[PDB]
């Protein structure tokens, strides 16, 4: 369970235990986004095996945390429901152009629901929204797309430049950081908005919320196996160079896949708890 | 016919039992079970077909038709009939219904040999759906063994 | 976003914002409710002109949490809307000494929806319970009243005065505050009641909360627009005694209608950012 | 919450009411599970009138902390209806070798309901598993013992023995304290299982938590009651022998039967409330 690393004084080892303890509260959670942190590793002042192989120590107690907080989405997605629930009775009243165009976006708005597996999660946000939008579009008379194919882009109605700047800069800063967000100051709500808009509004928020949540965390999630791969394919050369016990006995670990993230947590353990044996292997000083 | 695929349980061996001997106002006569050799005649299991197609082609189909009537209103039951379509027993839950079921993006020719496979079907059960009459008894015989008929047909 | 406040002390104005920032936590949500908040803006210790104003910050602070934190009943809403469509289910089946008299009264729960504003919600609810509290009582046999004027006073019917005692305090705990609502553990149901009762009473009571909660906001909200209307109406008397260039330029700032909380933000927004200027008017200790 | 001793020296007081605050918070929630706290009850250091009653304020206070912290799985208890239609959701879909005869336990996995009352749930959640393990082995074929008479284990189906120890590790640390939930044991992994086997297991797992926390609960109420009606019963008959005033009060306190969740939390407190006058009675010091 406890990490080890070879040249790094302790020093170090305490700041990257440390810098790992606190993950979720950080604010800008990605370890390619702090350079200082892989600069503590010590590059270009240790072996090169040895900056590989804490850089390697580092990436996989990184992943390892990223599945250990693993953001859940249980509340927010119930939430999206029952925030899209509304929609329907406040349009129901109002009356439409040809109410019929209606009916079929409030019934796509009626049927949502959140499939078991992750990936058909975000399809449904987006396809609601896009019901969601030209309702509140079909509200208030405005042009919408017609073009085969074409679709209208999912974007806030009837809110002010700043306040779509200042709810864009909450939206981003969800992407740099997941886990943790801060719900704004400002409320969507509006004096001069129809019930209907303000919904579709909130509506919208939730789901570039979920979107911007899921997208960054897959792309973190292959980032990482990434890097291991190709912190192991040069590794594993470097391990062949010089021929002993240890240095025979880490290349025999990194035999193994690495696909799978549970795969680097079966890394991540049988090199822990071999690690005493082949510690000499690494220069140090 | 509808029991012929359900033997395995006693309470539709039972209740095939009960349908089995018909209580008339006169002496009783037991039907002869359809089922046999553990399998159903063809006959009865093409009618079977007859039967659920029409109660299961229909229900996924006509969503597309009656969400575009009930907008006229000129009859008034429409609407009523979009909330008869859920096929909901009790009283909905908090949850996903507010509006039936109905199929998406259906490719544009498939829904017209879906329609006509609808009516292929009542055609198939024309047969039983209307019995119709063939004589018509003014008068019957002491021990109603003679009778005296108008005929129909 | 920083409330200015002219002669209050840093001891004060922590306090100010602590009142604030725990709103939904305090019984009693109403400014005039704790008149310590009231007197902590000087009053009858500085002069009348930054008296005003400080009462005049926190009246707009104050409508800005009541804007911010906006109840929305959507989670209850959705179940009285289920509740009511069942109370119909169980009037039908009941055999009634009049047929007809009840049609009436049975169409009008059919006639439920709920409008594109808000404001109708509660009225409504307030129509669909006379349309079930009365007709509850011909469920009994009971002699209701036909007294002109009157049509029926809402009431649970057939109940413990233990249960109504306290599901009325629950009521009235809800009215003064109508943010965190309280979770009964209460069981509306008893099975010595009638079937069709126990569902008339579970309808009732999430009645009761919907009109409650929004008879409750629109009560603070009409009174709050009057307070700030108030202070500026005595605010530009004391700022045209002095032709000082920010005594006008004060003078400039409130000529805006505070009426549409929109505005009432707008001037809060415009009122802190050139605050710095005109604080030259005020005066201090 | 107002808990008083007769013979106890202040510091083991201390230590006494304190075990009442961190009661939830530590392992082995049970009374005898501490025999420390028993010997600061004040045996051989309190006459056995002084110690028997001792033991009654503890057993009393022990079973007022209990209910306090009233273990309530009715959050997870709705949670584990969404994943047992998620499990039939996945029994339909899945072909099997023979149907005819699944048909008949994915009939019986739709029939769990929850009743309001506690009591019945552990037998519903064996009626399900039983139900949806038997379905889960035909997804891999496993051998079905025939033999009438026999139930199959309650086990999960393709997680590894060491995942499997880790898993009824936090189970028994579940059934050692209903209070504190540790729902952290989620190594499942992508690759390895199959469309039934990844429901069906989440779902044993949350059904073997939901009866876990109902028997640990319904063990210690079982302990609690009888261990008061007994500790009642000697006091009673050690009281007899005295005729002075302050212990004839203990009788007539004592008189009611405990026999019920609201008669000891009654008696405790018309056994606080006259503390001032009976404690004359018990010899202490």
């Amino acid at each position: 369970m406890s990490l080890q690393f070879i040249g790094l004084q302790r020093r170090d080892v305490v700041a990257l235990v440390n810098f790992l303890r606190h993950l979720t509260q950080k604010p800008d959670v990605d370890l390619e986004a702090h350079p200082k942190i892989l600069k503590k590793c010590g590059e270009k002042r240790l072996h090169r095996r040895t900056v590989l192989f804490n850089e390697l120590m580092l990436w996989l107690g990184y992943y390892r945390e990223l599945r250990f907080h693993n953001p859940d989405l249980s509340s927010v997605l119930e939430e999206f429901e029952v925030r899209c629930v509304a929609v329907a009775r406040r349009g129901y009243t109002y009356p439409f152009g040809d109410r019929g165009k209606a009916r079929d976006h409030l019934a796509v708005l009626d049927r949502t629901e959140f499939d078991t597996d992750v990936r058909h999660d975000a399809e449904i946000v987006e396809r609601a929204l896009v019901s969601a939008v030209i309702l509140a579009k079909m509200s208030v008379r405005e042009t919408l797309v017609t073009a085969i194919g074409q679709t209208e882009p999912i974007a806030f109605v009837h809110l002010k430049d700043t306040e779509v700047q200042r709810i864009e800069e909450n939206l981003e800063g969800v992407r740099r950081n997941m886990f943790c967000v801060k719900p704004l100051d400002l409320n969507l709500d509006r004096h001069a908005n129809t019930a209907l808009v303000n919904a579709v509004n909130k509506l919208v928020y939730t789901g570039r919320l979920i979107m911007n949540v899921r997208r960054s965390w897959e792309e973190l999630e292959r980032k990482c196996l990434a890097r291991i791969q190709e912190r192991c394919k040069l590794l594993v050369k470097e391990l062949r160079m010089c021929l002993s016990f240890d240095s025979n006995y880490c290349r025999n670990i990194l035999k193994h896949a690495v696909e799978n993230g549970d795969s680097a947590d079966t890394l991540l353990e049988l090199l822990i708890e071999d690690f005493d044996i082949y510690v000499d292997s690494f220069p140090q000083s | 016919g509808l029991f012929s695929l359900d033997r395995s349980y006693e309470e539709v061996k039972a209740a095939v039992q009960q349908l089995q001997t018909i209580t008339f106002r006169d002496a009783t006569f037991t039907i002869p079970d359809p089922v046999i050799d553990q399998h159903l005649l063809i006959d009865m299991k093409t009618a079977c077909l007859s039967m659920s197609m029409v109660a299961n082609l229909a229900s996924e189909l006509t969503m597309t038709y009656v969400r575009k009537l009930a907008l006229e209103d000129s009859s008034m039951l429409l609407v009523k009939c979009q909330e008869l379509l859920m096929r909901l027993d009790r009283e909905r839950s908090v949850g996903e219904p507010r509006t039936p079921a109905r199929p998406q993006h259906v490719s544009p020719d498939d829904e017209i040999a879906r329609l006509s496979a609808l009516f292929v079907m009542l055609r198939q059960l024309d047969d039983l759906i209307r019995e119709q009459v063939v004589f018509t008894v003014c008068d019957v015989s002491p021990d109603n063994k003679s009778a005296t008929c108008i005929f129909k047909g």
